[PDB]
RNA sequence: CUAACACGUGCGCGAGUCGGGGGCUCGCACGAAAGCCGCCGUGGCGCAAUGAAGGUGAAGGCCGGCG
RNA sequence: UAGCGGCCCCCGGCGCGCCGGGCCCGGGUCUUCCCGGAGUCGGGUUGCUUGGGAAUGCAGCCCAAAGCGGGUGGUAAACU
RNA sequence: UCAGUAACGGCGAGUGAACAGGGAAGAGCCCAGCGCCGAAUCCCCGCCCCGCGGCGGGGCGCGGGAAAUGUGGCGUACGG
């Protein structure tokens, strides 16, 4: 039938072609590179872990995964800061075991 | 001027027209709106009813110009374009129509109050009334929604 | 380079190493005075950072700041009013510990301009900041072209005017919806922009 | 105190207002020295224009004004590069840049394409060096009739395109447009817990026929 | 005295009205005045109200065609 | 006093020429690499401030980071 | 101008911005880091030549020092 364009609805907004461009070059902070990481592992492995990291991972080694998440929360902040952290210390801890085992 | 002022005229009479008996002190009611629950509640109640207390719901960052929508109504809908254009269509025999954009002019909303004069018309607008609506259709003529 | 690790390595405060280096230097600026002139930079990559380089007319001093909050200084109590101003012992400085730093250094050293600072130590009562000071009348920086703004006398006491990176945090400097109270110079303009009458000649 | 009748006021004198008062009566002297000042300076660049640099075209960013089109502050990178004039040069031959800008469409990075090609076509660059030109410039002959130009350059207009009248057909009378835009409403509104309702009767399907 | 509001009065224009801010006028005795802008009416007030809001948004009366 | 009136002195700015010194410099296409600011952000609490309202901004104390990350999207929270 | 508006307030007295829009003006840039160049960098003392009342330019010094715990050139989010 007739499907005019409407200032309301699902596909509001007055039409017009949309290009395709190169992102700016901004975006691409916080991106990880090889030597960044490089650099980062060694420092870690230099210097260790903190206390409140280690106790978490000995939480995650008793498998109290609740309380653990809990835990880094409450000793971090915010639960997007806790569950990117918590992953991390979970990622560390399969990567112990896989060595220790092997 | 102070040449037409009452000042003028009241030299002379001790009081300056503010009465013996009680003077014209400095605050005798207080200051402002003070007293509006309590000495001065009668006035209050009597011409401002409404006053006091609060109701809806508070909308925080308030932005007019996304509730921006001007209005126009059917009976000043001809008024949008020129003569010259109203009296070509309706001498016209071809049956042609002419379109007007309310946008154009500077209005989003078309609705229906006045009467409409017998001659086919495209109004292209943003929003519509029901009873625009009709009267359009009525009258014989489309109507065109724009973004 | 070596740069990128050591930036990474004090990123890891709470690792033994750096925390038993904390420890013993903060030992021994706690055994020092409270300001002296540091042969060099404890932290070359942050002196780096903030504007540093090693050359002639560039000076560091160590300097540190008592550390807690701000007590009302009135007489015992008695600070005469209405309640609402009855607070004595629970207020806050409007400024930070690291520019009322910057501030003593560039009152004791009034020859010298303060160009940043930075944080090295601290503990239960104290607070040790490294500060960098520019002589702006030696030749090896009134001859650089890209220095020398810093030898206007236009830049005269910018930590007693709060215009270096600490000193400017807290005046609520910013862009946004957040920063609404300093639109134009600062509060203060802002401030009177707001409570003035522009009484046209029309009206 | 509150009069027979009467609408409440709220002024706002209660501080010290008479210390803080702009008065006026500098304002035509002001004026007179905006204008010598704005003299001087289309002196002082002798045959550029004096209004500045040529600006671009851009919509004004509200659904109040969006049908309007203003002058920006600068071109952007993208209608450069494609235009064919560096971003460095630009700036020195009379083109006000900006980086900050992006394009989200094709119909303004056209137009504002076929701007910086028309500036260049009606543009008149003097010598580098008054004796011997360059490849990259002006005959000598139209340099004897450059003058400047007062206002801006290729000033903005708001063009409203006409199409004829036309002729109804059936197609379009039988279009219920209030209609239209309330069920617009009721979907745009009811889209998403429609979606759930749908998600949720899916996995009730699935978990009987399991 | 300034600002705000209300009402009454006088004048101009009138569904419109108003340059107060800016600019153009060889800046300058008066003149810091006066004139002009009209694709400088942005904008204000008015032309539409109602609802807390999502929103909606201002006549109809007679005959022929299936009382 | 008016006057694109006169005379004298001094300083400047703009152009022209000479000597000496520095400078060897750009654009497009393809291939390969690289790219970021920490006791800081952020969280809790306390106090002040703001039109900013389950905290606008500032500061003290405690906790205290990440790298497809981080900040913002004016009502607290999880998912997207 | 938005606007005495959104909002705050014994929600009482009172307080109270911002975005967009039109104008005045209009100008953009530089480091650290990441890397590449025999530190390729800078300050000062002695002698010679120029003018020196805003102490500079050129040359000669197996002259001194700073600086590798990092000076200079390229280079900074608009990518390089
Ligand atoms: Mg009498
Ligand atoms: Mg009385
Ligand atoms: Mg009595
Ligand atoms: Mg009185
Ligand atoms: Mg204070
Ligand atoms: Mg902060
Ligand atoms: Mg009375
Ligand atoms: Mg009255
Ligand atoms: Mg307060
Ligand atoms: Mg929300
Ligand atoms: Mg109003
Ligand atoms: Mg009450
Ligand atoms: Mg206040
Ligand atoms: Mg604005
Ligand atoms: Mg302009
Ligand atoms: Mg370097």
């Amino acid at each position: 039938a007739l499907r005019y364009p409407m200032a309301v609805g699902l596909n509001k907004g007055h039409k017009v072609t949309k290009n395709v461009s190169k992102p700016r070059h901004s975006r691409r902070r916080g991106r990880l590179t090889k030597h960044t990481k490089f650099v980062r592992d060694m420092i870690r492995e230099v210097c260790g872990f903190a206390p409140y990291e280690r106790r978490a991972m000995e939480l995650l080694k008793v498998s109290k995964d609740k309380r653990a998440l809990k835990f880094i929360k409450k000793r971090v902040g915010t639960h997007i800061r806790a569950k990117r952290k918590r992953e991390e210390l979970s990622s560390v801890l399969a990567a112990m075991r896989k060595a220790a085992a092997k | 001027p102070s040449r037409l002022r009452k000042t003028r005229k009241l030299r002379g009479h001790v009081s300056h027209g503010h009465g013996r008996i009680g003077k014209h002190r400095k605050h005798p009611g207080g200051r402002g709106n003070a007293g509006g629950m309590h000495h001065h509640r009668i006035n209050f109640d009597k011409y401002h009813p409404g006053y006091f207390g609060k109701v809806g719901m508070r909308h925080y960052h308030l932005k007019r110009n996304q509730s921006f929508c001007p209005t126009v109504n059917l009976d000043k809908l001809w008024t949008l374009v020129s003569e010259q254009t109203r009296v070509n269509a309706a001498k016209n025999k071809t049956g042609a129509a002419p379109i007007i954009d309310v946008v154009r002019s500077g209005y989003y909303k078309v609705l229906g109050k006045g009467k409409l004069p017998k001659q086919p018309v495209i109004v292209k607008a943003k929003f519509f009334s029901r009873r625009a609506e009709e009267k359009i259709k009525g009258v014989g003529g489309a109507c065109v929604l724009v973004a | 380079g070596a740069y990128k690790y050591i930036q990474e390595l004090w990123r890891k405060k709470q690792s033994d190493v750096m925390r038993f280096l904390l420890r013993v230097r903060c030992w021994q600026y706690r055994q020092l005075s409270a300001l002296h002139r540091a042969p060099r930079p404890t932290r070359p990559d942050k002196a780096r950072r903030l504007g540093y380089k090693a050359k002639q007319g560039y000076v560091i001093y160590r300097i540190r700041v008592r550390r807690g909050g701000r007590k009302r200084p009135v007489p015992k109590g008695a600070t005469y009013g209405k309640p609402v101003h009855h607070g004595v012992n629970q207020l806050k400085f409007a400024r930070s510990l690291q520019s009322v730093a910057e501030e003593r250094a560039g009152r004791h050293c009034g020859a010298l301009r303060v160009l940043n600072s930075y944080w090295v130590g601290e503990d239960s009562t104290y607070k040790f900041f490294e500060v960098i000071l520019i002589d702006p009348f030696h030749k090896a920086i009134r001859r650089n072209p890209d220095t020398q703004w810093i030898t206007k006398p236009v830049h005269k006491h910018r930590e007693m005017r709060g215009l270096t990176s600490a000193g400017r945090k807290s005046r609520g400097l910013g862009k946004g919806h957040k920063f609404h109270h300093t639109i134009g110079g600062s509060r203060r303009a802002a401030w009177r922009r707001r409570n003035t009458l522009q009484l046209h000649r029309y009206r | 105190a509150p009069s027979r009748n009467g609408m409440i006021l709220k002024p706002h004198f209660h501080k010290d207002w008479q210390r803080r008062v702009a008065t006026w009566f500098n304002q035509p002297a002001r004026k007179i020295r905006r204008r010598k000042a704005r003299q001087a300076r289309a002196r002082r660049i002798a045959p550029r224009p004096a209004a500045g640099p040529i600006r671009p075209i851009v919509r004004c960013p509200t659904v109040r004004y969006h049908t309007k089109v203003r002058a920006g502050r600068g071109f952007s990178l993208e209608e450069l590069r494609v235009a064919g004039i560096h971003k460095k040069v630009a700036r020195t031959i009379g083109i006000s840049v900006d980086p900050r800008r992006r394009n989200k469409s094709t119909e303004s990075l056209q137009a504002n394409v076929q701007r910086l090609k028309e500036y260049r076509s009606k543009l008149v660059l003097f010598p580098r060096k008054p004796s011997a030109p360059k490849k990259g410039d002006s005959s000598a002959e139209e340099l004897k009739l450059a003058t400047q130009l007062t206002g801006p350059v290729m000033p903005i207009r708001n063009v409203f395109k006409k199409e004829k009248a036309r002729v109804i057909t059936e197609e379009e009378k039988n279009f219920k447009a209030f209609a239209s835009l309330r069920m617009a409403r009721a979907n745009a509104r009811l889209f998403g817990i429609r979606a759930k309702r749908a998600k949720e009767a899916a996995e009730q399907d699935v978990e009987k026929k399991k």
